RNA sequence: AGCGCCGUGGCGCAGUGGAAGCGCGCAGGGCUCAUAACCCUGAUGUCCUCGGAUCGAAACCGAGCGGCGCUACCA
């Protein structure tokens, strides 16, 4: 089953902006199922739907698919919306799919954890979603923290134990990500002895080959050596190449040969 | 279609009309390029490429387009110029395609 | 029942494999037709002529059967710039009863020493008579200093005429002139179109052969019908090389040189750098013999400039770590062929074409640098290589002092100034440093029709030296 | 050879974590006296092939196939 509204209510609130799977129209205007919210219908005007003039309803609703919203007033006491889908921004519309995206993860995750465990999905929010919205401010950053540090579930009482394992399970499975730092050393060196300074160099570049971070020297062509790092903080890996380019320029500069930079470290 | 078509002659010869051959001097060409002025342009079936009228009985009676087989008569007197006398509705034309009246390297089919 | 694979491998060992060549052999008592020499070197390095759109590299296939890499993936159809690199062993069948025309054979790299005869009813075996190395030059109007840096490294030539075309093709005289000015008689003309040539037409295009070539210097230069794509008429090729080209003047007691054309990085990819090799000189040695683990330096080396505008010249130090003949490690090197030394250089220093071209020296001898030389030029009356419709081919001028000229010292292509234009001598003002030994005979090039024309042929009688520093 | 890109339904593209996409084509129908414009509905797949997790794979990944671009012919 598919309930519990991510947000803090179930009715949404003043301007903010929705995203929505339309349904049926009907003469007046569209009434569209709310995905970003929990399930309660929007009405979108027929006079505020299309941003040209109306010629094809049908061309640009498109019954049974998603799209942008945003709304426009709300009712209080029993449940109502006015929506709009001409006045959206150019650039609003990025932030729109982004935010769907990621909350559509986080309620298949979770909609898959309550499946398993056959208990409705708005306990299992009680007892995971908001929480952990409070403390970190998005639940697929809270849940990208637990891939990576797994003081994420500290100071919440979860149903069972079982949950929390198979949400780590899934989690584990799914929302697996690593980035391939690459930088471009050309050596320009013309001196007697260079390939004892290449290997040198290799040695010392390679040796400081973390346990997380491994720095390799991959070999292309002759002035264009290749370092690959595989960073996991994206905040070390630039250091290291760094470390490793002032230990070829000591190991070069010094027996006759010279060395120049093509390509800094970078993601 | 039109308010044009009840001012016209009614001729409906919708069934099938008998096809008319060659007799000396009337032979049978393919449009190769529509001109203005009411005048085309027939590669005949002899190597020659002859600048057909659209002629009397066929100006605003039938109307003709690009690749159509073409029955034109020759003037002895000036060769280069003829006159486009009848044409057939791409039926017939196929009847003529295998008694091979004209050579069959003209292949025209839709 | 056997595999194609287990025959070779059995004609390989039965034909006596590929013996190793001693470490240390009695080097006085060696020549070039020695078998501990002749069996993993070649001895005769013989260059191919022609003109562009007419077959060298199909020619040298046919001839060699080792194909030239036409490389870079824009030259794979054009030109080439660097010179290809051929090996044929050529092998005598000793039984006098088959015809002596097809006794001969060029053979692969991998071919055994005594490889069985392929003709039906003979069952005798191959003598290795000569190895020889088949180099192609660039026939292209502006090919001129890698094309004249061969024929410099060259002792035998190859003209190709294609028959079907005009009978004086100007290009094949600036490669006949540019052979003739470095001292090399040994030259077999050879006609590329014969398949499709009529029998009186075959005939006259030959009398047109034998009209262009009485006034040059080479005379009795042998000509003969071959094929390139039908791949015959390659036996005769190995008898004409046999007899008309005996071995040039290159023993022992000469000081060890080197002179390479082309350099090489070798650095295969996608492997870890962990295992790799040093940088490769690919030269010719014209003078000395050479050994596993020698000390030597590229005098030219690398060039520099300071911030007064003077020209630093660093003698390229290097350990010949090991030296590379067609087939496998050699363990001494036989003078007079094209052999890669792979040595302590760095695979950057040979990345591009930047070894092309220079003069390397062993340690205990000194190759003099200089940057302004005193020169003595000869010119020729006419422009070769140009096509005129009938009408006082090309007038040489004389050359004018400030004048850009490209030089190539043996090796060495600069691009020379004109400091002062005497009866026969002229001083030329170098800014890439270049060097001189013994002769260095000297090919002179002038920008007149926006490319590089032959003009003559010069020497060295002096020069301004410059002191390399350590 | 390595690395970067990609895998139409006929072509150009899109989302790839919830299962066939859009536009341009093509066929049929609609408006119009008639055509174009415009409107409506389809009929086309192995989103390249072999596997792993999974209620789910085409995606996410890997055990590969094929085509493009940079290093560049890498003795
Ligand atoms: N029909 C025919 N084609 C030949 C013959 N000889 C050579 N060719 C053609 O030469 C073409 C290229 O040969 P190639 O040796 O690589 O060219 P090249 O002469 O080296 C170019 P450059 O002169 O600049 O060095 C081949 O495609 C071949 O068809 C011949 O005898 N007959
Ligand atoms: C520069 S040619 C050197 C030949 C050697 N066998 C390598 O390749
Ligand atoms: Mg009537
Ligand atoms: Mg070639």
């Amino acid at each position: 089953t598919s309930h519990c509204r991510f947000y803090e209510n179930k009715y949404p609130e003043i301007d903010d902006i929705v995203m929505v799977n339309v349904q049926q129209i009907a003469e007046m205007g569209a009434y569209v199922k709310l995905l970003e919210y929990d399930n309660i219908e929007g009405m979108i005007l027929l006079s505020e739907l299309s941003r040209r003039r109306i010629r094809s309803i049908q061309k640009l609703i498109r019954v049974g698919k998603n799209d942008v919203a945003v709304v426009l007033r709300v009712d209080k006491e029993k449940g109502y919306i006015d929506l709009s889908k001409r006045r959206v921004s150019s650039e609003d519309i990025i932030k729109c799919e982004e935010k769907y995206q990621k909350s559509k993860t986080v309620h298949s995750i979770l909609r898959y954890c309550a499946e398993k465990f056959q208990i409705p999905l708005e306990e299992l929010y009680k007892t995971i979603a908001w929480p952990l919205s409070r403390k970190f401010g998005h639940a697929y950053e809270a849940f990208k923290l637990s891939i990576i540090d797994e003081t994420v579930w500290e100071g919440i009482e979860p149903p069972s134990k079982d949950v929390l394992d198979e949400l780590k399970n899934y989690i584990s499975k799914r929302l697996t990500p690593a980035v391939k730092i690459r930088a471009d050393v050309e050596v320009s060196c013309f001196s007697y002895e260079g390939i004892d300074a290449i290997k040198d160099a290799l040695k010392s570049a390679e040796d400081m080959s973390t346990e997380q971070m491994q720095v390799k020297v991959k070999l292309v062509a002759a002035p264009l050596y290749v370092l690959t790092t595989q960073a996991l903080d994206k905040q070390k890996g630039i250091e290291q190449l760094e470390s490793a380019i002032e230990k070829i320029t000591e190991v070069i500069t010094k027996y006759g040969g010279v060395c120049n930079i093509t390509m800094p470290p970078k993601a | 279609g039109g308010k044009k078509g009840r001012r016209g002659k009614n001729d409906s010869d919708g069934p099938k009309r008998e096809l008319i051959y060659k007799e000396e001097g009337q032979e049978y060409a393919q449009i190769t390029k529509m001109l203005g002025n009411g005048r085309v342009e027939a590669s005949c079936f002899d190597g020659n490429k002859r600048m057909a009228h659209i002629r009397g009985k066929l100006r605003k009676k039938v109307w003709m387009g690009q690749g159509d087989i073409i029955l034109v008569s020759l003037r002895d007197f000036q060769d280069d110029q003829c006159d486009v006398v009848h044409k057939y509705n791409l039926d017939e034309a196929r009847t003529l395609k295998n008694q091979g009246e004209l050579p069959e390297n003209a292949k025209i089919n839709e | 029942g056997e595999t194609e694979e287990e025959k070779r491998k059995r004609e390989f060992e039965e034909g006596g494999g590929l013996p190793e060549q001693p470490l240390n052999p009695d080097f006085s008592k060696l020549n070039p037709l020695s078998a501990e020499i002749i069996n993993r070197q070649a001895t005769i390095n013989i260059g191919t002529i022609g003109h562009v759109a007419h077959g060298k590299s199909t020619v040298v296939r046919a001839i060699s059967g080792v194909q030239t890499v036409r490389f870079k993936d824009e030259l794979e159809r054009n030109i080439t710039i660097k010179l290809g690199y051929a090996n044929a062993k050529i092998y005598k069948c000793q039984e006098p009863t088959c015809p002596e025309p097809d006794c001969y054979r060029s053979f692969k790299s991998d071919k055994e020493i005594s490889p069985k005869c392929q003709r039906p009813g003979c069952p005798g075996r191959y003598k290795l008579v000569r190895h020889v190395s088949f180099v192609d030059c660039p026939g292209h109007d502006i090919l001129m200093s890698t094309m004249l840096s061969g024929a410099a490294v060259m002792d035998a030539a190859l003209l190709l005429i294609a028959g079907n075309e005009s009978c004086p093709q100007p290009q094949t005289s600036e490669h006949l002139a540019a052979i003739e000015i470095m001292k090399l008689k040994h030259v077999i003309i050879l006609q590329n179109k014969v398949d499709l040539m009529r029998e009186e037409s075959a005939l006259e295009h030959q009398k047109s052969i034998l009209k262009f070539i009485r006034g040059t210097i080479a005379d009795g230069a042998p000509i003969v019908p071959i094929s390139a794509q039908l791949k015959y008429n390659i036996d005769a090729v190995n008898e004409f090389i046999v007899k008309t080209i005996p071995v040039p003047p290159r023993d022992f007691m000469i000081s060890p040189r080197l002179i390479v054309i082309r350099s090489f990085d070798v650095n295969k990819p996608g492997a870890e750098i962990e295992d790799l090799k040093g940088g490769v000189a690919g030269g010719s040695i014209l003078n000395g013999v050479f050994k596993l683990g020698d000390e030597i330096e590229i005098r030219p080396g690398i060039v520099t400039k300071d911030d007064k505008g003077k020209i630093q010249c660093k003698p390229i130090f290097s350990n010949i770590v090991s030296l590379f003949a067609e087939q496998n490690d050699l363990k001494f090197a036989v003078p007079g062929g094209l052999i890669g030394v792979g040595t302590k250089v760095d695979p950057t220093l040979c990345r591009a074409d930047r070894l092309v071209g220079q003069v390397v020296g062993a340690k205990g001898h000194l190759p003099n640098i200089y940057t302004d030389i005193e020169i003595n030029y000869f010119l020729l009356r006419r422009l070769l290589g140009v096509k005129t419709d009938g009408q006082k081919q090309a007038k040489v001028r004389k050359l004018e002092p400030n004048e850009v000229l490209m030089v190539n010292i043996g090796s060495t292509a600069t691009g020379a100034r004109v400091v002062a234009v005497k009866a026969d001598m002229a001083r030329l003002q170098l800014t890439s440093p270049a060097c001189t030994e013994i002769n260095e005979k000297i090919a002179l090039s002038r920008r007149i029709e926006k490319h590089w024309r032959l003009i003559g042929w010069a020497t060295i009688k002096k020069g301004t030296t410059l002191e390399p520093i350590a």
